[PDB]
RNA sequence: UUCCUCGUGGCCCAAUGGUCACGGCGUCUGGCUUCGAACCAGAAGAUUCCAGGUUCAAGUCCUGGCGGGGAAGCCA
RNA sequence: GGGUCGUUAGCUCAGUUGGUAGAGCAGUUGACUUUUUAUCAAUUGGUCGCAGGUUCGAAUCCUGCACGACCCACCA
RNA sequence: GGUUGCGGCCAUAUCUACCAGAAAGCACCGUUUCCCGUCCGAUCAACUGUAGUUAAGCUGGUAAGAGCCUGACCGAGUAGUGUAGUGGGUGACCAUACGCGAAACUCAGGUGCUGCAAUCU
RNA sequence: GAAGACAUUGUCAGGUGGGGAGUUUGGCUGGGGCGGCACAUCUGUUAAACGAUAACGCAGAUGUCCUAAGGGGGGCUCAUGGAGAACAGAAAUCUCCAGUAGAACAAAAGGGUAAAAGCCCCCUUGAUUUUGAUUUUCAGUGUGAAUACAAACCAUGAAAGUGUGGCCUAUCGAUCCUUUAGUCCCUCGGAAUUUGAGGCUAGAGGUGCCAGAAAAGUUACCACAGGGAUAACUGGCUUGUGGCAGUCAAGCGUUCAUAGCGACAUUGCUUUUUGAUUCUUCGAUGUCGGCUCUUCCUAUCAUACCGAAGCAGAAUUCGGUAA
RNA sequence: GUGAUUUCUGCCCAGUGCUCUGAAUGUCAAAGUGAAGAAAUUCAACCAAGCGCGGGUAAACGGCGGGAGUAACUAUGACU
RNA sequence: GUCGAAUUUGGGUAUAGGGGCGAAAGACUAAUCGAACCAUCUAGUAGCUGGUUCCUGCCGAAGUUUCCCUCAGGAUAGCAGAAGCUCGUAUCAGUUUUAUGAGGUAAAGCGAAUGAUUAGAGGUUCCGGGGUCGAAAUGACCUUGACCUAUUCUCAAACUUUAAAUAUGUAAGAAGUCCUUGUUACUUAAUUGAACGUGGACAUUUGAAUGAAGAGCUUUUAGUGGGCCAUUUUUGGUAAGCAGAACUGGCGAUGCGGGAUGAACCGAACGUAGAGUUAAGGUGCCGGAAUACACGCUCAUCAGACACCACAAAAGGUGUUAG
């Protein structure tokens, strides 16, 4: 009953999101966007790998869901439920339209053809570009060989060609492994439950004194 | 709508030539008289055989009529007339609007 | 073409009327109003009403 | 049986067959629409001016 | 059905500015316009009276009439295969002097100066402007500026 | 698919934008009778199928969703 | 053959659109009476056919995997 | 240089928290017969400049301050785009030739200027 | 004999009268019909940063309302949040602080507005007269709407000023006829007076198919001029739908993914189903099925030769070369 | 109009027609009457038939419904 | 089938066209019937189909705007010809530069306004639901939902600070500049201003570039008002040799060489000939032109061979080559 995904493979029309003008859409088949031990500290999982795109297409919501499930299943069963953090980096925001067409024998007595053929919503999708990340995983260095092929096992659920990259960065931060390491060696790195804040040379000095006390405590 | 029963406005009566007090009333058509050239011609045409000769309007579409005021000057006793936009309800003697009171 | 046949009862008399017309003829639709009066003491065959 | 509704095709060629030449210019353009209070002055201004030149060169 | 009003498709064209709402600064009313001034049109969305039609936004014309609160302008409009002149009446809020002329007549009086001065000794004043000439010859030294050798950079992912 | 209609006290329904809203059956208390009915005095109970906008007020005015029912489907 | 769905205690059935099973019939015990049927009270009996997502977790949400119901099916 | 009246450009001028202010000016400040207005002389009205105080207004300064403004071969000649090919690719798309050229980001600097008239240790 | 100034007959007038006569039964339209109005208009977008720009494109709206919801002047500042006061609590009235508009401005939406265009108060009728000029739609016609003046008479404010309806973009109508106001002006043609009638200027009575006919159906008993500008057979593109084959692997299979199956996903092929469009044929290509007859395709039921199994034998299943 | 014989032809006149009432503040043409005016003319009253109002008419044209609860297994519902 | 009767039939007579006749079929009425035949109005009307007769020369289009019961048709504007007229290098230009305006698309942004949206962290409850210690407390501890503060991932045709490229308005002088003083019933406190002038001064470097095949002006009328294709932008649709829009170039209206073959592609547009050189395309043979030269790759039991163009994908291979 689902129209094959090849009918919406390419970006042919402008984004058509839910809004005060759309007002009537189904619900995305994906609901979970973070998997694993999502409360892990920044320094717990240094290694980070990305599933990057080599295409300009639309990824269906349930396609994302199926890849999510398969990847999470493999990671948990093999590497353990608390060895990785999974983060999907796209959201289905484009609504797909369909002109449901009468398919009975003799429906031409009723179909009216192409007249007034504005479609109806039946599905959501996410629009991606070349070089845009789809999946992101952060683990320990000892788990990379498992993760990289876990993603390789997951790539089969998306249409098109997608690469797998080992990011030279620490975790989900925007900093390199050594430069970040030395920055945490000094005191201006102060973590939160999942992410980390950084001291800046700007701002009120008293407030900068209040936190990061060790950086000044030389 | 609501319109006061008096109005002060220009009166070109050759003796006023200035704003003067005017009494106002709603204009009405007035009974159509016979012996007008139109009626006389139409009756002549209808006489004899042939049946209905002039078109008869059916496709009425408008619900309201424009209202026309009849102004009477208290001094020169001349009549001037002016029109207003369309309105479903119209009225001269008006209880003025009051704001502070409730429903 | 679709032609309308309708039956309708008179509001005031109560008698029953009906007709049929092609679905385009625009017969006059009357204007009504329900006006919520109160009834005062009943005198002779007149009534006696009350606004707000 | 539909038909082509509207298009501007070939219209630029049709126009450019006869150049979009500017309309014209003249000395002493028309005083249509200018301040009549100014016109009434100007007409007497010239009225006196010509009489002045006439008497001067007389 | 279709819709072509007097102000259709003017949603963004008549938005005032960012952080420039409110009243208009008095300098506009302090401006003085003579007959024959060439002037641009830019509608002010805060003054609904005497607005120009959206087509004339960003156009330039010639003043032909002055009244107590407005100015008469002449605009050339292309219709069909010719131009027709249109006569407008615009309040000064949609009006500002075209500095193109203000720059221009400085040239006129400058050339007057050069012409008279050079006429005092007859040295072929040479008033006409000239485009950018191809630059003439020159010599470049390397003293303390020994040339630097460059090379293409290899490929790195940089993500 | 379209179009239309309907949803309210336990049941069937009625409803004036201006009072938490009406009838009939039903239920409860007291009375009559050995008892139950019938009969005689009195009462109570409703988020008007789910969300917004209007109004001063919305069952009502209307727009967005749920369930039910009806009509259409012809010239080949 | 394709769509549409519903199957919950011995039987019927509310189930709540995402947290733990409701109600009635049934049967057992007790009170009533010379014992009983009727009447009332209290228990008894439901992992809601197999796998996944899993919110703390899933009969309950849906997805595929059972059985029973609804409509569909050249053409001239 | 300070202050007042009238301004021009309209945050480099705004916002938050503190500190300082000779003289003059400004200000707060005293009173209710008259003109005048309010529930109320609080605003507004009138009189005195006398009884007092820089507390506030205001001005200026301070802040690894928010904001705002300017600039830089920081990002970036990237994104985007006009013209051409019997260019590549199954295709989505992508390089080349002649041209134009950002935004976000980073860093550095600044925190009102000025016209007319009058007055001031 | 009967009947009698009644019948009858003649002329007008009202009623009845598909028995009969004449005529009509809009337009757009992914054929036509049903449906809808894209038929006069307005806001945003499609619309590709001047202007213009289509579709039965998307989200909506108009045939009204207003003596104030118009004009002038003066005073005040809103939504909301925080903190306090008897009944009073989440919502009753009052006070302070913060508050760039997050409120309000008749309506649909978009612009615009803070000593205001918002709220309250005072006075008024410029929503007036005379025709002109200009912008939009545009043929540079009309209609509607709007802009800037001039000549008067006014309103408001102390004044500068503002005011020719609603802050701006929609809210509406030709010829003929009737009717009203002004001039009390012109004519009734042999000469006069009074009724009456006809003219000039300015409005109203309406055409919504909105640049404006007065209008119900059926034909399979049908006719004519035409149309492949246009439907049902066939043919052509596409493959939603139908059919067929792959890739990944959660599970089924006593254990074991791939002996045999295979969800959630995803890549393909065909035109033997049914759809979409209308390119060829309407001065005609005979339009279902059954009977008989020839050839071709392989996506193979059996026969030939082989591989695999959860193939002990038998039976069976999957696959290969093979029409 | 129905179509041998046999056996029967139930209910409905609200609707469309047909027919019969006319004691009547219903409505009405021409003619005739009254008033105003100098006259054209204007305004009234009166008025036949017809229609309106009220009965009959189906072997005249024709029509002849829904929704709930209820019985000692269940089901259904004589009953309400 | 019927054959003694509602039987068959000759002759005479009656009924005639909106009429007759009909045991009822719209049947029959002289091969003519859902209205007979003959002549006349009549050469009836046709927005519809077919045709439209000698040669050569020159110029040479449109399927687009507006209105119409308008959609197979007209009027109107535009494109074209003809007749010319006033003058003699200009009041020019599908062009560039300099100077100066306007725009809200492409891009970008959301720890910036609005809306959507994944995730944790810290506080705050006189104030959510709760539970535990508690009789309670404006008491304490946990948990879930809000609320606030600082962070994080992703978005917008009808969101936005910022903001391109390409297109687009105006100016680059004699109708100009400067000095003096004349007119006016307008304006100013005022010969102050405004507008128009007298007189005087400044010319071929007179105010950027390039071209100008002459410039300007008037009348009249035919045909047209079904379009289509290609690149780029782009709407509905899964898509179409589908339907609908923008700019330019073509076809129609167009031949010639190449793409074997073709209206749109490439090159290039045409009087009749001679000679020379090329465009796009090619040089084994058909077929004019090197089985030229040079560096590498590939063996295919369905190899491959040139844009538009006559298709191919996801996924695999110790085949082979270079990284
Ligand atoms: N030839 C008709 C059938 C079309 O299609
Ligand atoms: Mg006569
Ligand atoms: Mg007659
Ligand atoms: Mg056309
Ligand atoms: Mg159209
Ligand atoms: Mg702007
Ligand atoms: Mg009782
Ligand atoms: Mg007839
Ligand atoms: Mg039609
Ligand atoms: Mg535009
Ligand atoms: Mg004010
Ligand atoms: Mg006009
Ligand atoms: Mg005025
Ligand atoms: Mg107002
Ligand atoms: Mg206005
Ligand atoms: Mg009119
Ligand atoms: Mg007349
Ligand atoms: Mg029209
Ligand atoms: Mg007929
Ligand atoms: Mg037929
Ligand atoms: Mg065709
Ligand atoms: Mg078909
Ligand atoms: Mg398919
Ligand atoms: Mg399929
Ligand atoms: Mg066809
Ligand atoms: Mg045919
Ligand atoms: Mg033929
Ligand atoms: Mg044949
Ligand atoms: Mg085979
Ligand atoms: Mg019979
Ligand atoms: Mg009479
Ligand atoms: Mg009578
Ligand atoms: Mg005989
Ligand atoms: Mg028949
Ligand atoms: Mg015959
Ligand atoms: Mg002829
Ligand atoms: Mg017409
Ligand atoms: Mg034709
Ligand atoms: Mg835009
Ligand atoms: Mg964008
Ligand atoms: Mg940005
Ligand atoms: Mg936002
Ligand atoms: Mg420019
Ligand atoms: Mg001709
Ligand atoms: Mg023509
Ligand atoms: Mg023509
Ligand atoms: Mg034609
Ligand atoms: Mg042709
Ligand atoms: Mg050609
Ligand atoms: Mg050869
Ligand atoms: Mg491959
Ligand atoms: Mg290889
Ligand atoms: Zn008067």
């Amino acid at each position: 009953a689902r129209r094959p995904a090849r009918c919406y493979r390419y970006q042919k029309n402008k984004p058509y999101p839910k809004s005060r003008y759309n007002r009537a859409v189904p619900d995305s088949k994906i609901r979970i966007y973070d998997l694993g031990k999502k409360k892990a500290t920044v320094d717990e999982f240094p290694l980070c790998v990305h599933l990057v795109s080599n295409e300009l297409e639309q990824l269906s919501s349930e396609a994302l869901e199926a890849a999510r499930i398969c990847a999470n299943k493999y990671m948990t069963t093999v590497s353990g439920r608390d060895a990785f953090h999974l983060r999907v980096r796209v959201h289905p925001f484009h609504v797909l339209r369909i002109n449901k067409m009468l398919s009975c024998a003799g429906a031409d007595r009723l179909q009216q053809g192409m007249r007034g053929a504005w479609g109806k919503p039946h599905g959501l999708a996410a629009r991606v570009d070349i070089g845009q990340i789809i999946f992101s995983v952060r683990t320990k260095d000892s788990n990379k060989d498992v993760v990289v092929e876990g993603l390789r096992r997951a790539r089969y659920k998306f249409p098109g060609q997608q690469k797998i990259i080992l990011s030279k960065k620490w975790g989900f931060t925007n900093l390199d492994r050594p430069e970040y390491l030395k920055k945490r060696e000094a005191g201006e790195v102060k973590d939160d439950g999942a992410f980390v804040k950084f001291l800046s040379k700007k701002g009120s000095l008293e407030n900068n004194i209040r936190e990061f006390p060790e950086y000044f405590a030389a | 709508v609501n319109v006061p029963k008096t109005r002060k406005t220009y009166c070109k009566g050759k003796t006023c030539r200035k704003h003067t007090q005017h009494k106002v009333t709603q204009y009405k058509a007035g009974k159509a008289s016979l012996f007008a050239q139109g009626k006389r011609r139409y009756d002549r045409k209808q006489s004899g055989f042939g049946g209905q000769t002039k078109p008869v309007f059916h496709k009425k579409a408008k619900t309201t009529k424009k209202v026309v005021l009849r102004l009477e000057c208290v001094k020169c006793k001349t009549r001037a007339q002016l029109t207003l936009k369309r309105c479903k309800h119209f009225e001269l003697g008006g209880e003025k609007k009051q704001k502070g009171q409730a429903l | 073409h679709a032609k309308v046949h309708l039956v309708a009862i008179d509001i005031f008399t109560g008698k029953k009327l009906e007709d049929l017309s092609p679905s385009t003829h625009n017969m006059e639709v009357p204007v009504v109003k329900r006006n919520e009066y109160q009834l005062l003491d009943i005198d002779d065959g007149f009534l006696s009403l009350m606004n707000m | 049986a539909k038909s082509k509704n509207h298009t501007a095709h070939n219209q630029t060629r049709k126009a450019h067959r006869n150049g979009i030449k500017k309309p014209k210019t003249y000395k002493y353009p028309s005083l249509k629409g200018v301040d009549p209070k100014f016109r009434r002055n100007h007409k007497h201004a010239l009225h006196g001016t010509a009489k002045a030149l006439a008497a001067a060169k007389k | 059905g279709k819709s072509h009003g007097y102000r259709s498709r003017t949603r963004y064209m008549f938005q005032r500015d960012f952080r420039k709402h409110g009243a208009v600064h008095l300098s506009t009313y302090l401006k003085v316009y003579k007959v024959g001034d060439i002037v641009d049109i830019k509608a002010n969305g805060s003054i609904q009276k005497g607005m120009p039609h959206k087509f004339y936004q960003g156009k330039t014309g010639v003043v032909y009439n002055v009244t107590k609160s407005s100015v008469g302008v002449i605009i050339n409009k292309m219709v069909g295969n010719r131009y027709l002149e249109k006569r407008l009446n615009l309040r000064v809020e949609h009006i500002k002097h075209s500095k193109c002329r203000q720059e221009f007549l400085e040239r006129v009086k400058a050339n007057a100066a050069k012409r008279a001065e050079a006429k005092a000794q007859g040295v072929a004043v040479q008033l006409k402007r000239q485009p950018a000439q191809p630059r003439e010859s020159r010599i470049v030294s390397t003293e303390g500026n020994v040339p630097q050798t460059l090379a293409p950079v290899p490929y790195e992912t940089f993500i």
